[PDB]
C-alpha cells in the first residue's frame, strides 16, 4: 500500500487514488445541472442558504467564458474558478489568432488537457470539481460534462454533485419523452423542476436557485443569466410540480 | 525616425512667501503654431499641503505627477499616516526623476 | 535546482545538522591558539596514525588567508579549503576597494557569515569546522585571537582550543594562562602552548606543529627540532 | 509541474552496492542471449530476434542498428533503453566529432560517450540507469578492428569475444573453446552461428536471427561514385538468405 | 520605431449641451494612393462611448479589437456589466491612454491620433485626446491632423468656451460638424467624401450614422 | 493523519486537511464583526494583547479611500494579502480610473488563496478577513477564508465565540440593514453584536477597534478615545 | 510530493560522519589495490585489475592507470565510469592552466581541483558522490616527485609510499616496513610488485591481472617521461623481481 | 517499497509502474483490431455507451492524427486526447520541418521514444494507454504500428488490443496460416472492413449492431472514419452471405 | 518527513512554534520604555573565563535613533541587523529624514516568514526593538520569528523571561525615570542570570532624544551596579 498517498502513482489495479479521491469532494458539493435543448443549452444549480445573512442573489456560481460558453461545477468552489480561469486565458488565445470565438468542443479539450495535465505529477493535486459546461457555435448546441481525471463527453443531459442520482433519473425521462427535443424556454421549466427534485438529497437548509442559458432564437447565441418574471415563472412551475 | 518627445509650451511661476507659497501656470497646451486646449490645468494639489507642476513635455509631466501623487498614497500606507513633509516630498522626487537618468522625463518640475 | 531544508528546527529547539556539524568537529586533530603579550602562537595536532606521509606536500593544518593573518582548523578538512579559499578572496576584495588590509575581527566576521549561511540556506548542510583565526590588525601591535563554529557564532578568545580531547586542553589553559600577565616573549608562549598539547598529544615527535605571528607580517613555522627542543625542556623540568 | 526530483535516485547502500545498477544489470541477465566475436580481418555481432508475436513483423525491429558506416551496435536487456540510446549515440557522434574533425569517431571514442551517458543516468537527479548492455564492435584506420562491451554503470571494456544476457556464462565458456587469434571472418561468423544456436529454443533461421559484421569496405553500400578516398561502409547487416547459406554449413 | 503605412486622417469632434458629436471619413490612405475606400473609423463601445481613431489602419485594427476585449473582459463575474458596473467614457480612455503611453516607452509607438467621445454615468459630456506620445487634453473641440488646423476655428465659433456648451444644441453643433468635413474634403488631399458620423446624447443614447456624403459643394467660380 | 503532511494530498474521503488546518488558525483568533446598512458598512474588531506592559494587537486595514479589512488568525498572512488588495485596488484606479468594486476584489482574494491550496511546496494562509468597502452598487460586506470560499453577506463574525455574534445578527436582519444615513447607530449595532462574544473580559478603550465606510464617508478606523463614545 | 522519495545525500549523522562518503569508502574497499611509491629518482604506480577473463582484449584495456598530461598520471580505485568523468575534467583543468599561464599545472593544483569537485557533491546539489580514490604521482619543478591521493569526501594528503582499493591496512604495514628515504625507482618498482603479490585475493600475480606505470627522469637529461607498460613489458619486470 | 510507487527498478529489474500502466489500458473493456489489404489498412473497435444521457457522437477512441495517420487507443480517454494531442502536434512540426508527411512508422518510434522517457524520468508517470497507428505509407504501403506504455514499438501483419486480444489474435494467426501471405487479398476497402468485422465476431462470440462498432480506414493519401450508416451497409452485406 | 512551512492540528506552524523553543535557551536581554528614554540590557553569558567578554556583542546600533537587543541563536541576527541598518540608511537616503521605530520593526519582521522549499528555516533569535521619532516619542518593540511584533513599556526575553516580566510587571509605572530604568534592568538581570552579575558578564544601552543610541562603559555600568547594592542594602 501507500499507492493512495501520490498523485499519478499507478495502484496495482492501475487506479490513480487520489483522481478517486478528488471525486469525493465532487459528490460532497452541491447538485449542479445542464440540459441541452433545440437550440441551445441551459445550466441550474443548487445554492445552499447556509444562514440568513448571506444576500440573495449575490453569491454567483455560473460563469461565462468569452460570451458564448457558460461554465458550471460541483466540489470545490476555488479549484472550479482556476479552471475557469484558465478556459477564459484558452478562449482569448484561440480568439487571438484564429478570430472565431473557439467552437464548444475545442474549448472542451482545452479544459480537459489541462485538468488532465493535473494528474502527471505529485507535485498538483488534481480539480476537486466537476464541470458542466456548453454553448452555441457554427456546428450549433453542445454540451460538455468535465471529471476531475480529464475525462470529459458530450450530453444530451448532465448532473453532478450529492443529488446526481436523482438528477440523472430526471433527465432520462425526458430524453425519452422527448425524442424531437426539448425547446430553450420548456428547458429552463424543466431544469428549475430538477434542481427542486434534486434538493430532497440536502433537505436540511433551503436553497437558491440559479439558472443561466444560451439559445440561438432566445439570447443570440450568448449567454445569459435567467432573471425576474422568467426565473419566478420557473420557480412557480418547480414548486408546483414537487407538491 | 520616431521621436518619443514633443514640446506642449506652457509657463510656470512658484514663490515662497513668509508663512504662505503660491505655485502659478498658464493653461494653454500647445504643439508647434496650434492650440489644444485654452484651459488644460497644469498645477495640481497632490494631497498633505503640497502643489506641484511638471512643466515642458506634458506625457512626462502627466506621468510624474501621477507617479508622485501614487508616492504619497503609499507613504502614508507605509508610515502610519504620516505627513509627508516637502523636503522629503522633495528628495523622493530626486529620485523619481533619477531613476529614468537615461531615458529623462522631459521636463521641469517645481513644488 | 536542489533546494531541500536540511537544517532544521526539532520539537525541542535544536538544528541537529548543526549540532552534528560540531560532532565531526570533536572528531578532528587538536588545535590551540594562545596569545601573548607581542604575539600570538597556534598549535596543532598531527595524528601519527599515518606515517609514510610526504610532510613537504602535505597540506598544512595552518593557512595564511593574508600575509597578516593566519587560520587553523579541527573538523573535516575538505570543508576547510572552502573557507579559506572564500577568506583568501575576501582579503584581497577588501584590499582592493578599501585600500586597506583586512582587520583579524573583520576576516572572523566574514567566515562566520558564511558558516552561517550554510545553516539556513536551501539545499545545503553545514560546514564540519571550527576555526582559529589569529593575527595583527594593520598599523597595530595588540594580538588577535577569534574562533568560529559550524553555527556562525564567533568571539575573541585570550587563549581557546578546538577539536579532539579540547575539554582537556582547555582545563590546563584555564588554570595555567593568567590574564593579568600574558605570555610576555615568543618562547613563553610557545612553550605554554607545546605544554597544552602535550597533555593530549602522545609522542612529541611530529604529532606537534607550531606557527607563531609577530606583528606586522611576521609570520614563521618551526621546525621539528625547535619543537623538539621545547618537549625535551619541559620533561626535564618535569622529572622533578 | 517542474521536474522536482532534483536529487539522485541511485545512491550507495552501507555494504557499498549501487542498488539501482545492480538491479539494472540483472534486467539485462533476462534479456535476450547476444554475442560479437573479433577476427583478424572483421568483428561479429548477433542475436537472436526474439519476436513478440508471429502477427509482429519482426524485420521492423531491429536489435543490431547502424552507428557510424565503420560502427554497428547489439544489446540485451530492455529494448525501449537500446533504441534511444542509440539515437543518442548517432547524434553525438556527429556534434561531438564528426562536426569537429570531418570524419567518424574511433570505436574507442565512440564507446566512451556512450558511456558517459550511461554514467550519467546513474548520478543525475531524478532518472534510473539504463537497463542494457551494449555490444558495440567498429574499425578505424588506426586502432583496427575492435570489439567493446557498455554496462548500465558506464563501465566498458574491449573484448576478443564474449556473450551477454539470458546464457552469457555458458556462452562465453563455448567461446574460450574456440578462439584463437588467427580466426578470418567467415570462421568467427560460423563460431557466433554455432554459439547462438545453444541459447535459442525455438526456430533457428534467417529470419529469427539477426547478425552484422565490420569488415571490408563496400563500394556497393556507398551510393555514389566519382571519389577514390571514399570507398563505402565496413558496416553489414546479413541477409536472411545468406544467414541461412552459412546454416547449411553447420 | 516604425512608419505608418495603410493611414487614415482627421477625427474632428465637440460638445453640446447634453453630449458629443465625432466625426471622421471612410479612407484608407496608401501615401498619394486612396487605397481603400470602406473603413469605418468611429468604433463604438458599448452605447456611451465612440472612440474616434486616425493615423495607422493596422494599429487602429489592434486597437479595435483590445476594446473589443474589454467588453468582453468586463463581463466576465459581473452581475451589473449591463448597469452599474458599464464600461464608462472616461474607463475607456484611461485604458488607451495606459497604452499609448507605454507604447512610446519601449520605443514602438501605436502610430494613431485618438479621439474618446462619450458621455458619463451622471450625465456629464467626456471628450478627450490622446496620440502616439502619449499626450493627453482635453477642450469643447477636438481634432486631429488637419482637423486640428481646419476645423478647430469653425468649430471653436460655435463653442469658444465652458460657457457656450449649454447653449449649444444638437441641431447647431451637427451642422457645424458636417460643414467642417465639407471644408476638409475641399483643402485635405488625403480626405474622402464618405464619412461616418457619431451622436452621444445623455437622453436619446448612441446615434451612430454611416454612409455619409459631403454635399452643396462650390465649385463654379473656376 | 497520513494525508495531513502537505496542502497537495486529498484524504479518502475528499478532504485537505492541511486547509483544514489553516481554517483551525482563525478560530483561535480574537472576535471580529461585519455589519452593514444600505448608506453605510461597519467594522467592529476586539484587539488582543500578549500581556499588560503589551500593545494591543492591531486588527483592522485600509485598503483604499473606499475599501479595508478586518483580520483574525496569522496576521502576516493578513499583511501580504492586505499589500496584494492595495496594489489590485491601485491598479484599478491607476490604469482604468475606476475605484475596485468590493465583489471583484473578492473573486481576486479568492484565487490568490486557491493557487496555495493546489500546489506543492507552499502552505495554505492562515487567516480570515471581513472586507468592507462602497462601491457603484453601494455598501458591501465579505468574508474570506483561506480555502478561498468568499461570501457577500449583510453581517458576520469570525475568530474565538463568533457564534455568539453571529445569531445576534440574524436575529437583529431586519433592523440594521435599515439603519441608513445614521453612522452611530450602526457601529452601536456592531458593538452590542461584539458583546455577544466576550467572557470574562469587556470593551475597553484600547482593546476596541472599529472602522466604518459609507456614502461620503471615506474608510477611517478609529481606536483609542475615539471609540470611548461606544463604549 | 517529491520529498518523499530523496534520500538525502548530503547530511551528517548523529556522529558527525557523512554517510555517503562512509558507505562510498566502503564501495572503494573492494575495488582491486592500487599502490603508488616515491622514490628520489621517480615514482612507481601499480594496480591489479579485477578478476578478469582469457578472452579480454589486455593490451587495448585501460582500468586503472590514467595520463592526465606529460608530468601527472593517476590510478583508479572504485567506480571506473565516475572516475573517467573526474579524469576528462582534470585534464580540460591542466590545459586551462598551460593555456593561461603558460607554465604546465603543479601538481598540488591539479589535485586541489579534483578534491574541491569531489567535496563540492558531499555538501550541496543533493546528488550521490563519485565512489572513487585516486593517487595522483607528477612532478613539477617547484616539488619534484609528489604523491597524494583523493577520496569521496574530497580530502587529499601527500605520501612516500600509498595505497588505495582492497586490502590497504595489509598492503600499508608491508609498505611501512620496507620503505626507505634513499630508495631508488627500481626497489620501488620491486617493493610495489612485491606487495601486491602478498596481499592480493588472488591465487598468484600474473601479467594480465596487472597495470604498471612509472615516471622518470630517466628521460634524455633536464626532462620527465611517462611510461605505461605494456603487458609484455609487465611480464618481464615480473620475472626480473622474481615473482614468476 | 517506493519501488512500485515510481520508475525505478525493483530487485527484480522490473518497473512496476510501467506493468500497473498496462493493466489500466484495459480499464475501457473494450477491444480493438487491425489488419492490411491491398491497397488499405483497417481498424475496428467495441463502441459502448452505457449512459443514455450521453451524446453517442462524442463517444470515440478512434482519431485522425494527420491526413494520412490514423490512431485507435486502448485505455482512458484522458490519457488516450493527451496522447492524441501530441502525435497531432508531432506530426504538423514534423512536414513543417521536414517536407513530407510524417511516415506511420516514424510517429510510433517518436510517441514511442516519449513514452519510453516517462519509464526512466521519475517525476513524469507512463501513460496507460496502448497506441496503435495506421495509414497506407508512400514508401511501405499499408501499415499498422502500435506503440504501449513500455515504449516498446513494432510493425504488424494485424493485430489486436484489448481485454479480449488473445482470442482475436489466435483467429487473426489461425486465417494467416491458411492464407500463406501477409494481408487480406481484397481490392477494395469496404470487403476489408467486412473481413475485420467478421473476424471479430468470430473470435468475440457476439453479434453487432450499427451503434456497437468504432472503423477507420486509411487509404493512399487520406484517413476517414465511418458513420454508423456505413457500418449499417457493412453489417447487411456480412449477414446476405 | 514533512514541509517546513506544515500547519499542526491546533493552527500553528511547526517550524515557527520550534523556534521559540531555541530562544528560550538563549540568554536573557531586557528593554524598559520611559518617557526619559528607553534602557536595553543583556547577559554576556561566557562559556569559559579564557572568552574576552567584550567582544561579546548581543546589544547592536541599527541608527543614531534605534538600538536592538538579541536572544537565543544570535548568529541567526546578523543578516537581520544589516537588513535593518540598510532599511534605515535606505529610507534617509529617499526621505530625507529618520525612519520611524515601528517602520523599521515591521521591515525586519517582513523577513520572518520567508522561509520554505527564501532560506530554509525560521530564525531563531528574538529581538528588541528599541528608539525614538517625533511622532510616537520612545518605543520598545518585540520581534518574534513569527513575524509578530508587540509594542511594550517593558520586556524581557531569553531563558529568564517569565521570571523577569512577573518582575517587570510590578515595577514598571509611566513616571519612572532613565536612572530607575536602569537600576531596575540590573536588578532584574542580577536576579534571573545563573552567575553573579558585574560589568563584564552583563551589559547595559540606552536611547535618548539628545545622544542617540549609546552603549554603555564597562566603567560606567559598574558604577550603576555598585549603587544598586548600596540602595538594596538601604531597607
Ligand atoms: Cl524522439
Ligand atoms: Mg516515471
Amino acid at each position: 500500500t501507500g499507492y493512495d498517498l501520490s498523485n499519478s502513482v499507478f495502484s496495482p489495479d492501475g487506479r490513480n487514488f487520489q483522481v478517486e479521491y478528488a471525486v469525493k469532494a465532487v459528490e460532497n458539493g452541491t447538485t449542479s445541472i445542464g440540459i441541452k435543448c433545440n437550440d441551445g443549452v441551459v445550466f441550474a444549480v443548487e445554492k445552499l442558504i447556509t444562514s440568513k445573512l448571506l444576500v440573495p442573489q449575490k453569491n454567483v456560481k455560473i460563469q461565462v467564458v468569452d460570451r458564448h460558453i457558460g461554465c458550471v461545477y460541483s466540489g470545490l468552489i476555488p479549484d472550479g474558478r482556476h479552471l475557469v480561469n484558465r478556459g477564459r486565458e484558452e478562449a482569448a488565445s484561440f480568439k487571438k489568432l484564429y478570430k472565431t470565438p473557439i467552437p464548444i468542443p475545442a474549448f472542451a479539450d482545452r479544459l480537459g488537457q489541462y485538468v488532465q495535465a493535473h494528474t502527471l505529477y505529485n507535485s498538483v493535486r488534481p480539480f476537486g470539481v466537476s464541470t458542466i459546461f456548453g454553448g452555441v457555435d457554427k456546428n450549433g448546441a453542445h454540451l460538455y460534462m468535465l471529471e476531475p481525471s480529464g475525462s470529459y463527453w458530450g450530453y444530451k443531459g448532465a448532473a453532478t454533485g450529492k443529488g446526481r442520482q436523482s438528477a440523472k433519473a430526471e433527465l432520462e425521462k425526458l430524453v425519452d419523452h422527448h425524442p424531437e427535443g426539448l425547446s430553450a424556454r420548456e428547458a429552463v421549466k424543466q431544469a428549475a423542476k430538477i434542481i427542486y427534485l434534486a434538493h430532497e438529497d440536502n433537505k436540511e437548509k433551503d436553497f437558491e436557485l440559479e439558472i443561466s442559458w444560451c439559445s440561438l432564437s432566445e439570447t443570440n447565441g450568448l449567454h445569459k443569466f435567467v432573471k425576474g418574471d422568467l426565473l419566478q415563472e420557473a420557480i412557480d412551475f418547480a414548486q408546483k410540480e414537487i407538491n | 525616425q520616431f521621436n518619443p518627445y514633443g514640446d506642449n509650451g506652457g509657463t510656470i511661476l512658484g514663490i515662497a512667501g513668509e508663512d504662505f507659497a503660491v505655485l502659478a501656470g498658464d493653461t494653454r497646451n500647445i504643439t508647434d503654431y496650434s492650440i489644444n486646449s485654452r484651459y488644460e490645468p497644469k498645477v495640481f494639489d497632490c494631497g498633505d499641503n503640497i502643489v506641484m507642476s511638471a512643466n515642458g513635455f506634458a506625457a512626462d509631466g502627466d506621468a510624474l505627477v501621477k507617479r508622485f501623487k501614487n508616492s504619497v498614497k503609499w507613504y502614508h500606507f507605509d508610515h502610519n499616516d504620516k505627513k509627508l513633509s516637502i523636503n522629503s516630498a522633495a528628495r523622493n522626487i530626486q529620485h523619481l526623476l533619477y531613476g529614468k537618468r537615461f531615458f529623462p522625463y522631459y521636463v521641469h518640475t517645481i513644488i | 535546482g536542489y533546494d531541500r531544508a536540511l537544517s532544521i528546527f526539532s520539537p525541542d529547539g535544536h538544528i541537529f545538522q548543526v549540532e552534528y556539524a560540531l560532532e565531526a568537529v570533536k572528531r578532528g586533530t587538536c588545535a590551540v591558539g594562545v596569545k601573548g603579550k607581542n604575539c600570538v602562537v597556534l598549535g596543532c595536532e598531527r595524528r601519527s596514525t599515518l606515517k609514510l606521509q610526504d610532510t613537504r606536500i602535505t597540506p598544512s593544518k595552518v593557512s595564511k588567508i593574508d600575509s597578516h593573518v593566519v587560520l587553523s582548523f579541527s573538523g573535516l578538512n575538505a570543508d576547510s579549503r572552502i573557507l579559506i579559499e572564500k577568506a583568501r578572496v575576501e582579503a584581497q576584495s577588501h584590499r582592493l576597494t578599501l585600500e586597506d588590509p583586512v582587520t583579524v575581527e573583520y576576516l572572523t566576521r566574514y567566515v562566520a557569515g558564511v558558516q552561517q549561511r550554510y545553516t539556513q540556506s536551501g539545499g545545503v548542510r553545514p560546514f564540519g569546522v571550527s576555526t582559529l583565526i589569529a593575527g595583527f590588525d594593520p598599523r597595530d601591535d595588540e594580538p588577535k585571537l577569534y574562533q568560529t563554529e559550524p553555527s556562525g557564532i564567533y568571539s575573541s578568545w585570550s587563549a581557546q582550543t578546538i577539536g579532539r580531547n579540547s575539554k582537556t586542553v582547555r582545563e590546563f589553559l584555564e588554570k595555567n594562562y593568567d590574564r593579568k600577565e600574558p605570555p610576555a616573549t615568543v618562547e613563553e608562549c610557545v612553550k605554554l602552548t607545546v605544554r597544552s598539547l602535550l597533555e593530549v598529544v602522545q609522542t612529541g615527535a611530529k604529532n606537534i606543529e607550531i606557527t607563531v605571528v609577530k606583528p606586522d607580517s611576521d609570520i614563521v613555522a618551526l621546525s621539528s627540532e625547535e619543537i623538539n627542543q621545547y618537549v625535551t625542556q619541559i620533561e626535564q623540568e618535569k622529572q622533578e | 509541474m517542474t521536474d522536482r526530483y532534483s536529487f539522485s535516485l541511485t545512491t550507495f547502500s552501507p555494504s557499498g552496492k549501487l542498488g539501482q545498477i545492480d538491479y539494472a544489470l540483472t534486467a539485462v541477465k533476462q534479456g535476450v542471449t547476444s554475442l560479437g566475436i573479433k577476427a583478424t580481418n572483421g568483428v561479429v555481432i548477433a542475436t537472436e530476434k526474439k519476436s513478440s508475436s508471429p502477427l509482429a513483423m519482426s524485420e521492423t525491429l531491429s536489435k543490431v542498428s547502424l552507428l557510424t558506416p565503420d560502427i554497428g551496435a547489439v544489446y540485451s536487456g530492455m529494448g525501449p533503453d537500446y533504441r534511444v540510446l542509440v539515437d543518442k549515440s548517432r547524434k553525438v557522434a556527429h556534434t561531438s566529432y564528426k562536426r569537429i574533425y570531418g570524419e567518424y569517431p574511433p570505436t574507442k571514442l565512440l564507446v566512451s560517450e556512450v558511456a558517459k551517458i550511461m554514467q550519467e543516468a546513474t548520478q543525475s537527479g531524478g532518472v534510473r540507469p539504463f537497463g542494457v548492455s551494449l555490444l558495440i564492435a567498429g574499425h578505424d584506420e588506426f586502432n583496427g578492428f575492435s570489439l567493446y562491451q557498455v554496462d548500465p554503470s558506464g563501465s566498458y571494456f574491449p573484448w576478443k569475444a564474449t556473450a551477454i544476457g539470458k546464457g552469457s556464462v555458458a556462452a562465453k565458456t563455448f567461446l574460450e573453446k574456440r578462439w584463437n587469434d588467427e580466426l578470418e571472418l567467415e570462421d568467427a561468423i560460423h563460431i557466433a552461428l554455432l554459439t547462438l544456436k545453444e541459447s535459442v529454443e525455438g526456430e533457428f533461421n534467417g529470419d529469427t536471427i539477426e547478425l552484422a559484421i565490420i569488415g571490408d569496405e563496400n563500394p556497393d553500400l556507398l551510393g555514389y561514385t566519382g571519389i577514390p578516398t571514399d570507398k563505402g561502409p565496413r558496416f553489414r547487416k546479413l541477409t536472411s538468405q545468406e544467414i541461412n547459406d552459412r546454416l547449411e554449413a553447420l | 520605431t516604425q512608419q505608418p503605412i495603410v493611414t487614415g486622417t482627421s477625427v474632428i469632434s465637440m460638445k453640446y449641451d447634453n453630449g458629443v458629436i465625432i466625426a471622421a471619413d471612410n479612407l484608407g490612405s496608401y501615401g498619394s494612393l486612396l487605397r481603400f475606400n470602406g473603413v469605418e473609423r468611429l468604433i463604438p463601445v458599448g452605447d456611451n462611448t465612440v472612440v474616434g481613431i486616425s493615423g495607422d489602419i493596422s494599429d487602429m485594427q489592434h486597437i479595435e479589437r483590445l476594446l473589443k476585449d474589454l467588453v468582453t473582459e468586463n463581463a466576465y463575474d459581473n452581475p451589473l456589466a449591463d448597469a452599474e458596473e458599464a464600461l464608462e467614457p472616461s474607463y475607456i480612455f484611461e485604458y488607451l491612454a495606459t497604452v499609448m503611453y507605454q507604447r512610446r516607452s519601449k520605443m514602438n509607438p501605436l502610430w494613431n491620433a485618438i479621439i474618446v467621445a462619450g458621455v458619463q454615468s451622471n450625465g456629464d459630456q467626456f471628450l478627450r485626446y490622446v496620440n502616439l506620445l502619449g499626450v493627453t487634453y482635453s477642450s469643447p473641440t477636438l481634432a486631429t491632423g488637419f482637423g486640428a488646423h481646419m476645423a478647430n476655428p469653425l468649430l471653436r465659433k460655435v463653442v469658444d468656451r465652458e460657457s457656450d456648451i449649454p447653449k449649444t444644441t444638437v441641431q447647431v453643433a451637427e451642422e457645424a460638424i458636417v460643414n467642417a468635413m465639407r471644408v476638409l474634403y475641399y483643402r485635405d488631399a488625403r480626405s474622402s467624401r464618405n464619412f461616418s458620423l457619431a451622436i452621444i446624447d445623455k437622453n436619446t443614447g448612441l446615434t451612430f450614422k454611416k454612409n455619409l456624403q459631403v454635399e452643396n459643394m462650390k465649385w463654379d467660380f473656376a | 493523519n497520513n494525508y495531513d503532511g502537505d496542502t497537495v494530498t486529498f484524504s479518502p474521503t475528499g478532504r485537505l486537511f492541511q486547509v483544514e488546518y489553516a481554517l483551525e488558525a482563525i478560530k483561535q483568533g480574537s472576535v471580529t464583526v461585519g455589519l452593514r446598512s444600505n448608506t453605510h458598512a461597519v467594522l467592529v474588531a476586539l484587539k488582543r494583547n500578549a500581556d499588560e506592559l503589551s500593545s494591543y494587537q492591531k486588527k483592522i486595514i485600509k485598503c483604499d479611500e473606499h475599501m479595508g479589512l478586518s483580520l483574525a488568525g496569522l496576521a502576516p498572512d493578513a499583511r501580504v494579502l492586505s499589500n496584494y488588495l492595495r496594489q489590485q485596488c491601485n491598479y484599478s484606479s491607476l490604469v482604468f480610473n475606476r475605484k475596485l468594486a468590493v465583489e471583484r476584489a473578492g473573486h481576486l482574494l479568492c484565487d490568490k488563496a486557491q493557487k496555495n491550496t493546489q500546489s506543492y511546496g507552499g502552505r495554505p494562509y492562515g487567516v480570515g478577513l471581513l472586507i468592507i468597502g462602497y462601491d457603484k452598487s453601494g455598501a458591501h460586506l465579505l468574508e474570506f477564508q483561506p480555502s478561498g470560499n468568499v461570501t457577500e453577506l449583510y453581517g458576520t463574525a469570525i475568530g474565538a465565540r463568533s457564534q455568539g455574534a453571529k445569531t445576534y445578527l440574524e436575529r437583529t436582519l431586519d433592523t440594521f440593514i435599515k439603519i441608513d444615513g445614521n453612522p452611530d447607530e450602526l457601529i452601536k449595532a456592531g458593538v452590542e453584536a461584539i458583546s455577544q462574544s466576550l467572557r470574562d473580559e469587556s470593551l475597553t478603550v484600547d482593546n476596541l477597534s472599529i472602522a466604518i465606510v459609507g456614502k461620503d464617508t471615506p474608510f477611517t478606523i478609529y481606536d483609542g478615545e475615539a471609540v470611548a463614545k461606544y463604549i | 510530493g517529491s520529498r518523499r522519495y530523496d534520500s538525502r545525500t548530503t547530511i551528517f549523522s548523529p556522529e558527525g560522519r557523512l554517510y555517503q562518503v562512509e558507505y562510498a569508502l566502503e564501495s572503494i574497499s573492494h575495488a582491486g589495490t592500487a599502490i603508488g611509491i616515491m622514490a628520489s629518482d621517480g615514482i612507481v604506480l601499480a594496480a591489479e585489475r579485477k578478476v578478469t577473463s582469457t578472452l579480454l582484449e589486455q593490451d587495448t584495456s585501460t582500468e586503472k592507470l590514467y595520463k592526465l598530461n606529460d608530468k601527472i598520471a593517476v590510478a583508479v580505485a572504485g567506480l571506473t565510469a565516475d572516475a573517467e568523468i573526474l579524469i576528462n575534467t582534470a585534464r580540460i583543468h591542466a590545459q586551462n592552466y598551460l593555456k593561461t599561464y603558460n607554465e604546465d599545472i603543479p601538481v598540488e593544483i591539479l589535485v586541489r581541483r579534483l578534491s574541491d569537485i569531489k567535496q563540492g557533491y558531499t555538501q550541496h546539489g543533493g546528488l550521490r558522490p563519485f565512489g572513487v580514490s585516486f593517487i595522483y604521482a607528477g612532478y613539477d619543478d617547484r616539488y619534484g616527485y609528489q604523491l597524494y591521493t583523493s577520496n569521496p569526501s574530497g580530502n587529499y594528503t601527500g605520501w612516500k609510499a600509498i595505497s588505495v582499493g582492497a586490502n590497504t591496512s595489509a598492503a600499508q604495514t608491508l609498505l611501512q616496513m620496507d620503505y626507505k628515504d634513499d630508495m631508488k625507482v627500481d626497489d620501488a618498482i620491486e617493493l610495489a610488485l612485491k606487495t601486491l603479490s602478498k596481499t592480493t585475493d588472488s591465487s598468484a600475480l600474473t601479467y594480465d591481472r596487472l597495470e604498471f606505470a612509472t615516471i622518470r627522469k630517466g628521460a634524455n637529461d633536464g626532462e620527465v617521461y611517462q611510461k605505461i607498460f605494456k603487458p609484455q613489458e609487465i611480464k618481464d619486470i615480473l620475472v626480473k623481481t622474481g615473482i614468476t | 517499497g517506493y519501488d512500485r510507487h515510481i520508475t525505478i527498478f525493483s530487485p527484480e529489474g522490473r518497473l512496476y509502474q510501467v506493468e500497473y500502466a498496462f493493466k489500466a489500458t484495459n480499464q475501457t473493456n473494450i477491444n480493438s483490431l487491425a489488419v492490411r489489404g491491398k491497397d488499405c489498412t483497417v481498424v475496428i473497435s467495441q463502441k459502448k455507451v452505457p449512459d443514455k444521457l450521453l451524446d453517442p457522437t462524442t463517444v470515440s477512441y478512434i482519431f485522425c492524427i494527420s491526413r494520412t495517420i490514423g490512431m485507435v487507443v486502448n485505455g482512458p480517454i484522458p490519457d488516450a486526447r493527451n496522447a492524441a494531442l501530441r502525435a497531432k502536434a508531432e506530426a504538423a512540426e514534423f512536414r513543417y520541418k521536414y517536407g513530407y508527411d510524417m511516415p506511420c512508422d516514424v510517429l510510433a518510434k517518436r510517441m514511442a521514444n516519449l513514452s519510453q522517457i516517462y519509464t526512466q524520468r521519475a517525476y513524469m508517470r507512463p501513460l496507460g494507454v496502448i497506441l496503435t497507428f495506421v495509414s497506407v505509407d508512400e514508401e511501405l504501403g499499408p501499415s499498422i504500428y502500435k506503440t504501449d506504455p513500455a515504449g516498446y514499438y513494432v510493425g504488424y501483419k494485424a493485430t489486436a488490443t484489448g481485454p479480449k486480444q488473445q482470442e482475436i489474435t489466435t483467429n487473426l494467426e489461425n486465417h494467416f496460416k491458411k492464407s500463406k501471405i501477409d494481408h487480406i487479398n481484397e481490392e477494395s476497402w469496404e470487403k476489408v472492413v467486412e473481413f475485420a468485422i467478421t473476424h471479430m465476431i468470430d473470435a468475440l462470440g457476439t453479434e453487432f449492431s450499427k451503434n456497437d462498432l468504432e472503423v477507420g480506414v486509411a487509404t493512399k493519401d487520406k484517413f476517414f472514419t465511418l458513420s454508423a450508416e456505413n457500418i449499417e451497409e457493412r453489417l447487411v452485406a456480412i449477414a446476405e452471405q | 518527513d514533512r514541509g517546513v512551512s506544515t500547519f499542526s492540528p491546533e493552527g500553528r506552524l511547526f517550524q515557527v512554534e520550534y523556534s521559540l523553543e531555541a530562544i528560550k535557551l538563549g540568554s536573557t536581554a531586557i528593554g524598559i520604555a520611559t518617557k526619559e528614554g528607553v534602557v536595553l540590557g543583556v547577559e554576556k553569558r561566557a562559556t569559559s573565563p579564557l572568552l574576552e567578554s567584550d567582544s561579546i556583542e548581543k546589544i547592536v546600533e541599527i541608527d543614531r535613533h534605534i538600538g536592538c537587543a538579541m536572544s537565543g541563536l544570535t548568529a541567526d541576527a546578523r543578516s537581520m541587523i544589516e537588513h535593518a541598518r540598510t532599511a534605515a540608511v535606505t529610507h534617509n537616503l529617499y526621505y530625507d529624514e529618520d525612519i520611524n521605530v515601528e517602520s523599521l520593526t515591521q521591515s525586519v519582521c517582513d523577513l520572518a516568514l520567508r522561509f520554505g522549499e527564501l532560506m530554509s528555516r525560521p530564525f531563531g533569535v528574538a529581538l528588541l526593538i528599541a528608539g525614538h521619532d517625533a511622532d510616537d516619542g520612545y518605543q520598545l518593540f518585540h520581534a518574534e520569528p513569527s513575524g509578530t511584533f508587540y509594542r511594550y513599556n517593558a520586556k524581557a526575553i531569553g531563558s529568564g523571561s517569565e521570571g523577569a516580566q512577573a518582575e517587570l510587571l510590578n515595577e514598571w509605572h509611566s513616571s519612572l525615570t532613565l536612572k530607575e530604568a536602569e537600576l531596575l534592568v540590573l536588578k532584574i538581570l542580577k536576579q534571573v542570570m545563573e552567575e553573579k552579575l558585574d560589568e563584564n558578564n552583563a551589559q547595559l544601552s540606552c536611547i535618548t532624544k539628545q545622544d542617540g543610541f549609546k552603549i554603555y562603559d564597562n566603567e560606567k555600568t559598574a558604577e550603576l551596579i555598585k549603587e544598586l547594592k548600596e540602595k538594596e542594602a538601604a531597607e
